[PDB]
């Protein structure tokens, strides 16, 4: 919401400048974990403890690849310690990428707004901190849009909801994208039995308004 | 439950407004979660409260242009209807025994 609630730039932990190694494959679909494909596009989002919600974009249609890792704080190439301690200023986040062709980015918002509670500010579900917040990162002027006014929709959604709480999401430009540790990349297909967040509040974003 | 009508826009009009009785039209989406899960909530409800009221889904893909001449803002969204005008409404998911609607 406001950068004053994070970590201050001065206390973020000063982090490594060699990136996190990177499996060459995704453990599902046998897609490139970092190559985009001619005509494929970037969603980056945060939802909270990011296993779940890493599973909830792998299974869509469309989506090529997914990736969990860290995003939109101060710390380059946090550990996941690093970031639970939330001296990062990170987001646990999510990096997607996906085909227009076949799935858009108004469907991947509308995942988003309804697979976590958006006016939660600095938790989501039982965990808390400053890296479970609910974030969008725009990588282009046409999600930027597209985003803020999905913002509107669902504000106004949640008050027909009856629903009083005002939404704690983060919109920002993307910055550097973070990969988490191999252990978390695909967690939740690696270990099916582990934690996934109950995600969203009861309502969904209505086409087109 | 065999007791559920199904809408289109232009069948919208005459099936709900001009129809005599409560009728309860339930603005669904297959891609919404909420939808799926009060959808069989909504079968017993047709079931239980039948000669009371009448359940009717509308498919909001299927047909976009009837949810928006009522504003609907959030699915689902469950608009009751007493004699063309709207007596009730309920948006989001909503429990077994929330449908407590006024009568
Ligand atoms: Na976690």
């Amino acid at each position: 919401f406001d950068k004053k609630h994070l970590v201050s730039p001065a206390d973020a932990l000063p982090g490594r400048n060699t990136p996190m190694p990177v499996a060459t494959l995704h453990a599902v679909n046998g897609h490139s974990m970092t190559n985009v494909p001619d005509g494929m596009e970037i969603a980056i989002f945060a939802m909270g403890a990011f296993w779940g919600v890493e599973r909830l974009f792998w299974q869509l249609p469309g989506v090529y690849s997914t990736a969990a890792g860290y995003t939109g704080g101060y710390t380059p190439n946090p550990t996941y310690r690093e970031v639970a301690s939330g001296d990062t200023g990170h987001a646990e986040a999510v990096r997607i990428v996906y085909d227009p062709s076949v799935i858009s980015y108004e469907q991947l918002l509308q995942v988003f707004w309804e697979n976590h509670d958006p006016a939660q500010g600095m938790r989501q579900g039982n965990d808390h901190g400053t890296q479970y917040r609910s974030a969008i990162y725009p990588l282009t002027p046409e999600q930027d849009a597209a985003a803020r006014a999905s913002l509107e929709r669902f504000q106004a959604a949640m008050l027909a909801a009856d629903d009083d709480r005002h939404i704690t999401t983060e919109i920002a430009n993307a910055t550097p994208f973070y990969y988490a540790e191999d252990d978390h990349q695909q967690y939740l297909h690696k270990n099916p039995y582990g934690y996934a967040g109950i995600g969203g509040i009861g309502v969904c974003l209505p086409p087109e308004a | 439950s065999d007791k559920i009508i199904h809408l289109t826009d232009d069948s919208f009009d005459t099936d709900v407004l001009k129809a005599d009785g409560a009728i309860l039209v339930d603005f669904w989406a297959e891609w919404c979660g909420p939808s799926k899960m009060i959808a069989p909530i909504l079968d017993e409800i047709a079931d239980e409260y039948q000669g009371k009221l009448t359940v009717a889904k509308l498919n909001i893909d299927q047909n976009p242009g009837t949810a928006p001449k009522y504003g609907i803002r959030g699915i689902p969204t469950l608009l009751l209807f007493k004699n063309g005008e709207v007596a009730a409404t309920k948006v989001g998911a909503l429990s077994k025994g929330q449908l407590k609607e006024f009568l």
